[PDB]
């Protein structure tokens, strides 16, 4: 388990390198979403 | 018995109806103010979001977490982080609650006030328990989830007052009224034909004798006798919203005497 | 509340009255200048004579993009890109100076041409204040 | 953005004292107390109690601008009565009136069965 | 979006009262007027809170992830 990109349609985790084709491995979908930081964001509950 | 008196009309877990007499309006009003404004409560104040797949924005959820009622009975046993000695927060000054929810069901999955978990050590004081008032025992509905929809977050509930955020409001609306028959002529009723017919009678019109036409205007008259109704949100029991109201206002006046004394040292 | 101004219930504003979300989407493309010569989405660094931005590059990942959770501010670089000349030159996209928020959704696709295409959305919550219109 | 901190409403600043007692020049035996990190809650209440004092000739208060939780309370008394004492007494009187109200609301609640 | 926790105007918790409001309408076949009142939403500030709420979250949930 390594977490870089998510698919928009099938929603499968993809984890890709620079120059490795911006497509999804399942449905060959060209629309991808970036992970979300492992960093914990904090908010004032107001 | 001594000085300004109280006569309770009705009482429940959520409401106190009472008649405050032998008081000056300013005092009745200041108590009214204090009850909304300055009684301390515990409320979620920091929300650290681990994971969120919800249709709802990180901060949208963070804000609702603030408004959720938390047990504030033994809120005096808790310290204000502001004046606690720890780097950020500790058990003396805060309640840590975790919320972890995932859409296991094929149907919609709900996230509630009941789903909050106290992770901090309560030092055996009644504090931080989310207030549940509904029949089903779920409390506030924080949000709804689909399937892969997950929500992992950590909460730091801290001592506070409504002057900082209305989330630390221990009371909802306070009912306040005096002189139902406008005998003091403190108001000048707008009308079209008859001020009496047009303006509805008060409930408290019962609890006061009408003036009668023949009688002249009493200029000597002063407003004492205030019909009131304090409604608790649930954080502190209604009686304690009135009592802690009296105490907070007392401590406030007290602080002035004390301040006046430190001044008369130099 | 004189001359078309109004008083608002602070208590209500807190409780969530007229509070809104705000989103802005920033976009970029790896342009192909001539043949083989292409722009690169990457977190750049001080190498020979590249005209780099003043903002914090440290919020970028190796792909030259911010992660969706991260909180951005001022002139923070939200998209990192380099253009070659004949080492490199800066072509990075910084968040609008006059603005700040939290990175919302980052989209990595390909434009019809077959080149890398990117859309970065940043979410901010805007609470009613003293100069706000209604 | 230009919004002051919410706690600035009730927490005294760097070298802020709750009370600043300055003497009024315009009138004899008159004073002007500037209450910091306070509002109408305390002002109107003190002002009112001061009016009950026969030895108090003048008492008024004002929150000069809403952006700032502070108020000015002007007290004028009869000769040989320090307006400071007038305020000291007015306060004691309030506490004692409240204590009575607490012990009587307690009395009535402890009589109720709900 | 989703039922506000508490009334804007007075701060009475209306967060719990949603599902219960909807059951009073559907199952109990009550009108909104009596439904709101059964849930004990007394002042009109609280009534407008639930009565006029649009639960869009239900539409948003309908989309895939
Ligand atoms: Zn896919
Ligand atoms: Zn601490
Ligand atoms: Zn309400």
């Amino acid at each position: 388990a390594t977490l870089k990109y998510i698919c928009a349609e099938c929603s499968s985790k993809l984890s890709l390198s620079r120059t490795d084709a911006v497509r999804c491995k399942d449905c060959g979908h060209r629309i991808l979403l970036k992970a979300r930081t492992k960093r914990l964001v904090q908010f004032e509950a107001r | 018995e001594e000085g300004p008196q109280v006569k309770i009309r009705e009482a429940s877990k959520d409401n106190v109806d009472f008649i405050l007499s032998n008081v000056d309006l300013a005092m009745a009003n200041s108590l009214r103010r204090v009850m909304i404004a300055e009684i301390p409560t515990l409320a979620i104040d920091s929300v650290e979001v681990e994971t969120n797949t919800t249709v709802l924005a990180d901060e949208f959820i963070a804000h609702r977490l603030g408004l959720i009622p938390l047990q504030s009975m033994d809120i005096e046993q808790l310290e204000y982080s502001r004046d606690c000695f720890c780097e950020d927060h500790c058990d003396k000054c805060s309640v840590v609650l975790t919320l972890q929810a995932f859409g296991e069901s094929e149907s919609t999955t709900n996230v509630y006030s009941k789903d909050l978990v106290i992770v901090s050590n309560l030092m055996g004081r009644n504090i931080g328990h989310p207030i549940i008032q509904d029949k089903e025992g779920n409390g506030v509905l924080i949000c709804k989830l689909r399937k892969g929809q997950e929500l992992k977050l950590t909460c730091v509930a801290k001592k506070g007052i409504a002057k900082e955020h209305a989330k630390w409001g221990p009371a909802a609306a306070i009912e306040f009224e005096y002189d139902p028959w406008n005998k003091l002529k403190h108001t000048d009723y707008w009308y079209e034909q008859d001020s009496a017919k047009e303006w509805p009678q008060s409930k408290n019109c019962e609890y006061e004798d009408p003036p009668n036409e023949g009688d002249p205007f009493d200029y000597k008259a002063q407003a004492d006798t205030f019909y009131m109704n304090v409604e608790s949100v649930g954080s502190i029991p209604v009686d304690q919203v009135v009592v802690r109201g009296i105490d907070t206002l007392q401590k406030k006046v007290a602080s002035i005497l004390l301040a006046l004394t430190q001044m008369d040292q130099d | 509340n004189q001359e078309d101004s109004m008083i608002m219930n602070q208590s209500s504003i807190d409780r969530g009255l007229f509070r809104s979300l705000f989103f802005r989407s920033y976009m970029d493309q790896e342009k192909k200048y001539g043949m083989s010569i292409t722009e690169t989405f990457e977190k750049p660094q001080r190498t020979n004579t590249l005209r780099m931005k003043h903002g914090t590059y440290d919020k970028l990942d190796d792909d030259g993009l911010i992660a969706p959770g991260v909180r951005v501010s001022g002139e923070d670089v939200i998209i990192g890109k380099t253009t070659p000349i004949s080492s490199k030159r800066d072509a990075s996209t910084p968040l609008r100076s006059t603005e700040n928020g939290i990175v919302d959704q980052v989209l990595v696709t390909t434009n019809q041409d077959g080149l890398k295409f990117v859309k970065v959305r940043v979410r901010t919550t805007k609470i009613p204040q003293i100069g706000d219109k209604f | 953005m230009n919004a002051p901190d919410r706690f600035e409403l009730f927490l005294l600043g760097e070298g802020e004292s709750k009370l600043k007692i300055d003497p009024d020049t315009k009138a004899p035996n008159a004073v002007v107390i500037t209450f910091e990190k306070e509002d109408h809650t305390l002002g109107n209440l003190i002002r009112a109690e001061l009016l009950n004092d026969r030895k108090v000739l003048f008492a008024a208060y004002k929150v000069e601008h809403p952006f700032f939780a502070r108020f000015k309370l002007r007290i004028q008394t009869t000769e040989g009565y320090d307006p400071k004492d007038a305020l000291k007494n007015a306060c004691n009187s309030i506490i004692n009136k409240l204590g009575a109200l607490k012990t009587n609301f307690e009395t009535e609640w402890n009589l109720q069965t709900l | 979006m989703i039922v506000p926790v508490r009334c804007f105007s007075c701060g009475k918790v209306v967060g719990d009262k949603w599902e219960s409001y909807l059951n009073l309408l559907q199952e109990d076949e009550l009108d909104e007027g009596t439904a709101l009142s059964r849930l004990g939403l007394k002042r009109y500030c609280c009534r407008r809170m639930i009565l006029t709420h649009v639960d869009l979250i239900e539409k948003f949930l309908r989309y895939n992830p």
